[PDB]
């Protein structure tokens, strides 16, 4: 169980504002950026 | 909201980039979701969209309208745009912001393939046209204001497709031909 | 800069402020060299200057500044190239007039 | 989605011999028996659960080796294991890695003698378990 | 809306520690490598396992080299009857 | 306005408007070390006062 | 505190790393958060960071400002880096700091990789620059204070090229290379 | 964020109850009230929030008072303080300062012992 | 050589600092005299450390007068009752 | 015709203060309470009805504050606004808008981290 979750990527994503965990957080783009979801959110 | 600036650049105002008969297409108000840097830009492509919106509707003035059969033809020239040289002179238009049409049918294609980019790509693709649409538009604005008629017009457009930008050349270039065409159509007339 | 957008939006790699830094190294160091020589041809030239005597100014220092990139090197060679696109494009106006002149006869 | 638990010892065997056999369980019966009686009386209460006679086991055979840079890039890795929390029997990783260990130079094709010394390791034995 | 950032944060710990054994079988792979121990990632994965799981690291050992030895075997006479 | 601001939440935050977001940040030496710098600041002169400074993202510089 | 340790490194001068015209790049003061003997340390390594500084800013100075138009260029070389040998002399000192500021940004990703990295690490990693750097320094501020100029730069970067240490022989010769490349064109142009 | 390890305002507060009434901080606690009362209270802005206002209104005051020689004396104080900047808050500062201004003609008007008979 | 330049420079930015903060005491000194305010150097720093710290000039004054009135009637209060 | 339910102006006052401090409703209850005694209160007239009075008062303000071009802009905002029609009470919005003026020249004289003792 622990091999089979050994073959699971992680994003190579890091910052300098984290220490604790660099596996990245997803910026998550925002300003139009977030697509039609978003924009109709907006809207 | 890239499908509703494009919307707009298509002629469809909304909420964000209202329409002004005065301003012409402009950004509403800044809103707290973009970076004033981000507003900043927006404001520059509502300031493209005003253009194309104020051709569009010179498009309309000149063109959009069935052509009145009054008595007196020569007289139509006066007031309103009028003459076979205003037919041309709207048709170019219309050509040229084909292109245009293309190429905003183009970004929203890249739009809709991809939902995570940004008014910056946009700005970058669309840049030609920022820098095309205000020189023709300020041309035809000249045209307007002083009332050029009949081929004196052209006469304007050539000295107009003496500019220096080469795509501004060529595009006055492709309405002059089409002018020229009707212009020879009443020469062979004549002759 | 769009591609670099890009690269930060795709968000799968850390981006770091130095790493775009280095990245764009050559294109900050061209744009030191264009604002260096626009400043010289440009900004430099008094406003109550003629458009002419603006245009020809602007013409020598051209012509100057190409001088300088020549004996700048292969590591000016991105600044060679857009120094000779921007000759080439400043020149297209004064080369129509002089193809004017030549071929009709009349200086426009 | 796969949980880290104990799972049988039978489980974790088949699945080795079947990867390192490269065939069913079915054909690895007996080889598979032997293994099971083997290990299955096998407790290891003398080994010393201390990862730094097992780091220096390694320096010094890299070092035989002629490879004291990969005993450096050895010791950053234990280092680096170190500092992660995942293992928790590190000495008994680290002796079964070196164990299954081959030298490369077995770099070359054979090693200088194998004059083992009475170096070793501790006993552990002394303490009644 | 309370409870959900306690299993995201769970979700995400998880996600974190098996990145961490990822890395750490990765690390040991080299390490094999360059001790050119001959072991793959999937049987490196189960020995992990097996130590993880308890096995005496003198049984474990001992195991490991003599299913090493047997699978040498069985390799030289899959080699030899084909 | 609540769905939106979930999504504001999770868009990306406002820093880049005037209001103030707070994000969390690892407290490592590494990566705190601006509060590391704020606290050896605030320990070295009594005379120092803090000024405001508003926190911003790397990825958002 | 490595991230801002790097941006000093690459000429970023902060509230820990103070830049002083007189002494280069130092250690603004002591930190709570490090022992005076990690302080030393850091500060050594501050040196090597410092001359890198001061490489930097002689770049600056020879390649960063525009050359003087005065009307005698062989004299313009003497009092500002001027010429083509100085324009050489600038692009091969930014060659041979490019592998230097990779190195940089490699230890820096390398340490937002790993939190437990030390600068103890960076220490080993940047030492072959914290030796190869110096002698550089030196070749490049005697060729400042001879104020060799055209070809006779040359010629003593040559006497320079003859140094034992072999990293600084190859980076010599990497500037010589250059150098002789710039001769070639100029003997090519007169041949 | 260079925060100068700052007693906490109670500190601050109950050390300025005991200087002024000149009583430990056991003594002075209903003074410590009274001053953590005060700063609680909503005042009005200050009169001036320009430092070289408050300077100039200083000066203006002590020339009232027919001290012009200390007018001067405070204007040029003042001006090296600006020149020295080393006061964050300068017209903080000043208008305290001013505010606090006391002419010596006028005689302190004692707060009469009777204000303690209500205490009890 | 390289060691000492983070001591050597926070030594003398303390230094500077120390030089500096008399010389304001110095000047705040002289300014209250000028202006009779009566301040004390420990009173001055206590004060300069307040106005620092944003505390309102009128809210300030008008908490220094209500302190200085309750401790005035209280100094009278314990010589009448002696 | 169902107008869109603008909450009653407690409800609109308790999202105000939620909104204000960032924090919902029930954690801006202080706040809130501090804000209903306000509006229960009994408030003085503002100090103009008129609204082209209110409004030459902004532009002298804005005057006053070397802002003439936005003293020039907010007559023609005033003169604009009051075309347009659509405010009500304009007497009553001029004066609430002058009132929450910020002249952006004066040093911001820093509130005191004290005056959070006293909104609890």
């Amino acid at each position: 169980l622990w091999e089979a979750a050994l073959t699971y990527e992680a994003s190579k994503r890091r910052c300098w504002e984290r220490v604790g965990c660099p596996p990245g957080h997803r910026e998550e783009p925002y300003l139009t950026e977030a697509g039609r979801d978003a924009f109709d959110k907006f809207c | 909201m890239i499908h509703e600036l494009l919307l707009a650049l298509s002629g469809y105002p909304g909420s964000i980039f209202t329409w002004n008969k005065r301003s012409g297409l402009q950004v509403s108000q800044d809103f707290p979701f973009l970076h004033p840097s981000e507003t900043s830009v927006l404001n520059r492509l509502c300031r493209l969209g005003t253009d194309y919106i104020r051709f569009t509707e010179f498009i309309e003035q000149y063109t959009g309208h069935v052509q009145q059969q009054d008595h007196h033809p020569s007289q139509q020239g006066q007031g309103g745009l009028h003459g076979i040289y205003l037919r041309a002179f709207c048709t170019g238009l219309d050509s040229v912001l084909q292109p245009y049409r293309q190429a905003l049918l183009d970004l929203e294609q890249e739009f809709l393939g991809d939902p995570h980019l940004s008014i910056s790509h946009v700005n970058y693709f669309l840049d030609q046209f920022q820098l095309l649409f205000p020189s023709v538009m300020v041309v035809v604005e000249q045209i307007k204001s002083q009332k050029i008629h009949g081929c004196q017009i052209l006469e304007t457009v050539y000295k107009h497709s003496c500019g220096g930008l080469p795509p501004v050349r060529s595009a006055l270039e492709k309405i002059l031909a089409v002018c020229h065409g009707v212009m020879y159509k009443q020469l062979s007339a004549w002759m | 800069l769009a591609e670099i957008e890009k690269c930060i939006i795709n968000n799968d790699t850390t981006i770091t402020l130095a790493i775009v830094v280095d990245k764009l190294a050559p294109r900050l160091s061209q744009l030191k060299v264009l604002h260096k020589v626009f400043s010289t041809g440009v900004a430099e030239v008094p406003p109550d200057t003629r458009n002419v005597v603006r245009a020809s100014h602007l013409l020598n220092t051209l012509y100057k500044a190409i001088l300088e990139y020549d004996n700048v090197g292969e590591a000016s060679e991105q600044t060679v190239s857009l120094l000779f696109s921007l000759w080439v494009e400043t020149v297209r106006p004064y080369l129509q007039t002089v193809d004017e002149w030549i071929v009709h006869g009349h200086l426009w | 989605m796969a949980t880290p638990d104990q799972k049988s010892p039978n489980v974790l065997l088949q699945n080795l011999c079947c990867r390192i056999l490269g065939r069913s369980e079915a054909d690895v019966a007996q080889q598979f028996q032997y293994a099971v009686r083997v290990i299955g009386s096998n407790f290891a209460p003398t080994v010393e659960r201390d990862e730094f006679l097992v780091a220096e086991k390694i320096k010094k055979e890299l070092i035989r080796q002629r490879r004291e840079a990969d005993a450096a890039l050895f010791s950053e890795l234990h280092r680096k294991l170190h500092s992660q929390g995942v293992l928790k029997n590190k000495w008994s990783i680290l002796y079964l890695l070196l164990s299954l260990s081959e030298d490369p130079r077995r770099q070359p094709s054979k090693v200088s003698s194998y004059a083992t010394l009475f170096a070793q390791a501790l006993p552990r034995d002394a303490h009644s378990t | 809306m309370a409870s959900s950032s306690g299993a995201g944060a769970a979700a995400a710990a998880a996600a974190a520690n098996l990145n961490a054994v990822r890395e750490t079988m990765d690390v040991l792979l080299e390490i094999s490598r360059i001790l050119n121990t001959g072991l793959d990632m999937e049987t490196l994965s189960i020995c992990v396992r097996l130590c993880e799981q308890g096995i005496n690291p003198e049984a474990l050992s001992s195991v490991i080299k003599e299913l090493r030895k047997a699978t040498e075997a069985l390799k030289a006479a899959e080699n030899m009857t084909s | 306005p609540d769905d939106r601001s979930w999504l504001e939440h999770h868009v990306v935050h406002q820093y880049w408007t005037a209001r103030p977001s707070q994000f969390p940040h690892s407290l490592h030496l590494h990566s705190n070390l601006a509060a590391v710098w704020d606290q050896h600041l605030y320990s070295s002169d009594p005379l120092y006062v803090p000024d405001d400074r508003v926190l911003v993202t790397e990825t958002q510089v």
